[PDB]
Formats: structure tokens, sequence, C-alpha cells
């Protein structure tokens, strides 16, 4: 008894999207079923539920561009995503509504992207250690992941060699529809004029591998 | 519409203690609320419903109880898997409502973060665009203010913060903050500071550097 | 004589919304502005003709449908509407010509701890008919699997309790309501 999810990437801002629930041990014919969405740290947002009778009602943000049909045949469900805007760029669930019972059965999600788009390559940059990143013997080093799309980026020191004290921040998401993120390290100010440290970024979606040595800068 | 506040948005604790999450109703709701527990990467899961019923397979430690505009969840011995972000529903509702959420955190001591800044680098400045690094490492709790301030000028756009999740052996919280200018603009200052305030810090630390060095 | 309006708004219990209960008033004459000049009914529209106007008319027959739901709910005691009343409980038809009478009764209807005796169908395969009453206690079968008399996962007894604490919000508690519906042995 699941739940299963798909039919969902990436979308221009106006284009139309139709995600897909296909159930399993479960009728869509005969339960409520329920779409919500999350955007991130945003929390859940309820849009719309089928009736067991065909009585289909909406979240008065989905209303007028989103629309739930049902397949009795392939006994799926799905939800007709129109007019899209920036505002729809969420996980996407569809899940069972039991009334005074709860929502008992979710899916896992489908993950949709809305932006005016144009993947590309980041523009790796170095944070260099100096004496305003120097305390203690350990200094702060680390490169920038600036201007990318669509997500996600991977970002490793010495091909993995180095995983201590490395903190790599989640992206975010700037004015020009862009992404930026860094990745940091920790390490002995002795080991400044010894170690050799290098950043590896990886981005998938544009086929950009980068490897960027990071010295401190005289 | 009815407005579910639910009171503790962050509430951090050790393993083996007992926490209460609280979900308010503005006008009453009798007895129709249930809680949703969401783990990183994961769907929502059904707890409870009809206010104090476990849904079958949840484990012991949990309960609900309340009725009319006052509820509250209680987890008995909290577990290394607990460690995670809980919703309450208004049922039989039109709208669907839920909660904002309450975030559940592994409890730590109070660590001050180390600061460090960082000037945009030679190749970023070719392009035409200065971003400006401040990194707050290893600190505790995650509540913590970054000022920039350019020339003692107080500046408030143009900047973007960024914290990790906690870390599983020292938990921790590290946010970076990226001040992002043109370099027509970077290039007419000196001074860059970044001012933290946290709990640990007494006083409020700055970490500054000069355009001319 | 008069037509027994006492006895149906007056009643003493309403019956389930799943289960309304329908008299039918003939052979007598109604007036209707002593209903409307009481002032005591939060909801009284008239589908079809003016209340004040349908005083000087006539009918074959008059039904009188009553029922318990919640105030959020008289909303769907109406032509055209959708939800768990008007699907699976109580429809109107598109073509209706008479009135919908609702009142508050959380006073009567609402006890400390809760009221469990007024109950509504939360599952149904299908939509009602307009004026189909429906009160079969089959299992739900929400799933491949045959239910078979007996509940558990995907296999739910269709009726659900209402639960009217006098704490309640406005819409949330009870409310009387009253459908007269007009199809010559009823005048005014």
């Amino acid at each position: 008894v699941q739940l299963v999810e798909s039919g969902g990437g990436l979308i221009q801002p106006g284009g139309s999207l139709r995600l897909s629930c296909a159930a399993s041990g479960i009728i869509v014919s005969s339960n409520y079923m329920t779409w919500v969405r999350q955007a991130p740290g945003k929390g859940l947002e309820w849009v719309s539920v089928i009736y067991s009778g065909g009585s289909t009602f909406y979240a008065d943000s989905v209303k007028g561009r989103f629309t739930i049909s049902r397949d009795n045949s392939k006994n799926t469900l799905y939800l007709q995503m129109s007019s899209l805007r920036a505002e729809d760029t969420a996980v996407y669930y569809c899940a069972r509504d039991l009334g005074p019972y709860g929502m008992d059965v979710w899916g896992q999600g489908t993950t949709v992207t809305v932006s005016s788009a144009s993947t590309k390559g980041p523009s790796v940059f170095p944070l260099a250690p100096s004496s305003k990143s120097t305390s203690g013997g350990t200094a702060a080093l680390g490169c920038l992941v600036k201007d990318y799309f669509p997500e996600p980026v991977t970002v490793s020191w010495n091909s993995g060699a180095l995983t201590s004290g490395v903190h790599t921040f989640p992206a975010v998401l700037q004015s020009s529809g862009l992404y930026s993120l860094s990745s940091v390290v920790t390490v002995p100010s002795s080991s400044l004029g010894t170690q050799t440290y290098i950043c590896n970024v990886n981005h998938k979606p544009s086929n950009t591998k980068v490897d960027k040595k990071v010295e401190p800068k005289s | 519409d009815i407005q579910l506040t639910q009171s503790p948005s962050f509430l951090s604790a050790s393993v083996g203690d007992r926490v209460t999450i609280t979900c308010r109703a503005s006008q009453g709701i009798s007895s129709d609320l249930a809680w949703y527990q969401q783990k990183p990467g994961k769907a929502p899961n059904l707890l409870i419903y009809a206010a104090s019923t476990l849904q079958s397979g949840v484990p012991s430690r949990f309960s609900g109880s309340g009725s009319g505009t006052e509820f509250t969840l209680t987890i008995s011995s909290l577990q290394p898997e607990d460690f995670a972000t809980y919703y309450c529903q208004q049922l039989n509702s039109d709208l669907y409502t839920f909660g904002q959420g309450t975030k559940l955190e592994i409890k730590r001591t109070v660590a001050a973060p180390s600061v460090f800044i960082f000037p945009p680098s030679d190749e970023q400045l070719k392009s035409g665009t200065a971003s400006v690094v401040c990194l707050l490492n290893n600190f505790y709790p995650r509540e913590a203010k970054v000022q920039w301030k350019v020339d003692n000028a107080l500046q408030s756009g143009n900047s973007q913060e960024s914290v990790t999740e906690q870390d599983s052996k020292d938990s921790t919280y590290s946010l970076s903050s990226t001040l992002t200018l043109s370099k027509a603009d970077y290039e007419k200052h000196k001074v860059y500071a970044c001012e933290v305030t946290h709990q640990g810090l007494s006083s409020p630390v700055t970490k500054s550097f000069n355009r001319g060095e | 004589n008069l037509c027994p309006f006492g006895e149906v708004f007056n009643a003493t219990r309403f019956a389930s919304v799943y289960a309304w209960n329908r008299k039918r008033i003939s052979n007598c004459v109604a007036d209707y502005s002593v209903l409307y000049n009481s002032a005591s009914f939060s909801t009284f529209k008239c589908y079809g003709v003016s209340p004040t106007k349908l005083n000087d008319l006539c009918f074959t027959n008059v039904y009188a449908d009553s029922f318990v739901i919640r105030g959020d709910e008289v909303r769907q005691i109406a032509p055209g509407q959708t939800g768990k009343i008007a699907d699976y409980n109580y429809k109107l038809p598109d073509d209706f010509t008479g009135c919908v009478i609702a009142w508050n009764s959380n006073n009567l209807d609402s006890k400390v701890g809760g009221n469990y005796n007024y109950l509504y169908r939360l599952f149904r395969k299908s939509n009602l008919k307009p004026f189909e009453r429906d009160i079969s206690t089959e299992i739900y079968q929400a799933g491949s699997t045959p239910c078979n008399g007996v509940e558990g996962f995907n296999c739910y007894f269709p009726l659900q309790s209402y639960g009217f604490q006098p704490t309640n919000g406005v819409g949330y508690q009870p409310y009387r309501v009253v459908v007269l519906s007009f199809e010559a042995t009823v005048c005014g």
C-alpha cells in the first residue's frame, strides 16, 4: 500500500506541468485524495482534493490554475499545474484524507522547480586564508560557488582526502534566479605552508567539474 | 478558517527527556486535531488523530491530549530518531489548516562562534561583482545575528545567510553570510566589518578588513 | 386547519442529516409570515419565490425536511452545491423551488464532553440524487480488498459522529435546518 509520485522538473514561469500519483492498495476512485506542497522551511500547504464522487475543492492560491483529475483504469491521481509562477517551486505530495482519522498514507514527493532558468555552470572563487581568517593556529579557507543553475552542486576537498572541519553550506537563491553556495574548512595555520588545499566542485546538470586551489595571497 | 499557532517553533532537548509541543486553536475545534512528524528528506507521518488516539504503529512514547483550543503533544522518552519537525493539523476543516511546525534539536552547552571574513578574489573582481563572505564556525545555539558595516554604515540589502544542519559529532551550527556588491561600489569604500552578536560572546565580536591591504 | 409547522420547527429532537426527517404537509392553511416575522433564524433564504408573496399562493403538497448539521455546512443546503453534506447526505436539485431555513441550536444539541448522537455520512461511492436518503451501514471498501462487514484498514464505517461541544466555534456548532419544498391542498 503506497503512493508513488512522478512527473516534475524544470518548468518556465507561465508553462504547465502535470504531476501523477500512482496508487497501490488504495483506490483513488473511492477515497478522498489530497495534494499538498511544501516550500523549503515554509511548511505544509494544502492544494486540493477530489472526493469519491467527483467534487473538487481548491486553495484560493491555486484556483484557476490547478486542476485535479483521476483515472479509474490506471488507478492514478493527477494534478494539472498551469499559469505556473515561481511561488509554486516546492515539493508536491499526494496523501489520502480519512476525515476525522487523519491523513495516513503519504507519497514521497515530486520536486517542481519554476524559474526563468538558463542552466548555467558556476564560477568557483577562492576564499583566501589571511590574518583576518587566522586565530589560535587554525585558519579558515574555502571556495565560493557562485552563479549556477539548477541544483545541486557537490563540493569536496582534496578528492575526499580532507573531510574533517569542512562545512558545505546550503545554497541560496539570488535575485538573478541563480544559486550561490560556499564550502569552507578549518586547518592548522602551520599547515598553510606545506599542505595543498584544492576544492573539488561538480555540477552534473552542466557537466562542469572545476578543481580550484586555495593558497594564501601575498 | 481557524488559526493554529504552534508554541515552541524551535525546541532543544536531550535523549531520554520528556518534551511537550503545544498547538493552540483560535476558536475551538473540540478534539479534531492531528499530529504529524516529518523527518529530514521524508514525507510527513501521521502520529495522532482525534486529539489523543495513537495511529496504529506509532510507538507508545507519543501521546496527545487536548480538547477545545489548547492541545499538546508529549514524547515520553526522547529517542535519537525523534529529532524532527512536528506539525499539528485541524481535522474536518474546509481548508486543511496546518500549523507552522516545531523543530526538535539536540541540546548542547553554549559555544561562541569562530568568526572569519573573506575579501573578494581578484578573479571575481575582473568580472565586475565583489562578494564578501563572513564565516560563523561551530556555535550554539542557532540564534546569531550578523550585521554588515561598510565604512560603519550598517547594511541591510545585498546580504544573504545560510546555516548548516546541526553537526552529527559536535552538534554545532555554522552560518555563512555573503555581501555582494558591484566592483564600482566595492571600490568606493575601505572598512568592511562583520559584527556578530551571540549568546556566548559577551561583547559583539567584529572581524573587519580594509580594502587597501 | 393550520399546517403543523409547530411540531416540525419546535420539535424536541431533530434527525441526523444522513437520515433527514421528511414530513408531508397537506390539507391545511399555512401562514408563512409568522415564520419570517420571527427574526430568530440565522439563515432563511428562498429559491424560486419571495416569502411575503408565497403567502398569496397555493400548492398541491408541501414537504418539510429537517436535520442537524454544522454551521459551516448550512451553505451546502442550496441548489447546485458540493461538499460532504450536499454530496453524501442531503442534495437539493438545481431547479429547486422552496425555502431553506436554519438557526443556531448550540444550547440544545451540544453537551459538555461532546454530543455524538448526530451523525453524517462521510464515505460514499457516488453522489446523491436530489432528495435521496441513504441509511445503509455497509462497511465502506476504500481499498482493493473486500471489507466484509468488519472494519479496519481501508474498511470503514460509512457514518461518522459529530462532536458538538458548547465551546466549539460558531461555524462548528450544531445548527437545526428545515427545508420547505413546494410542488391544491395547502394555501394561505
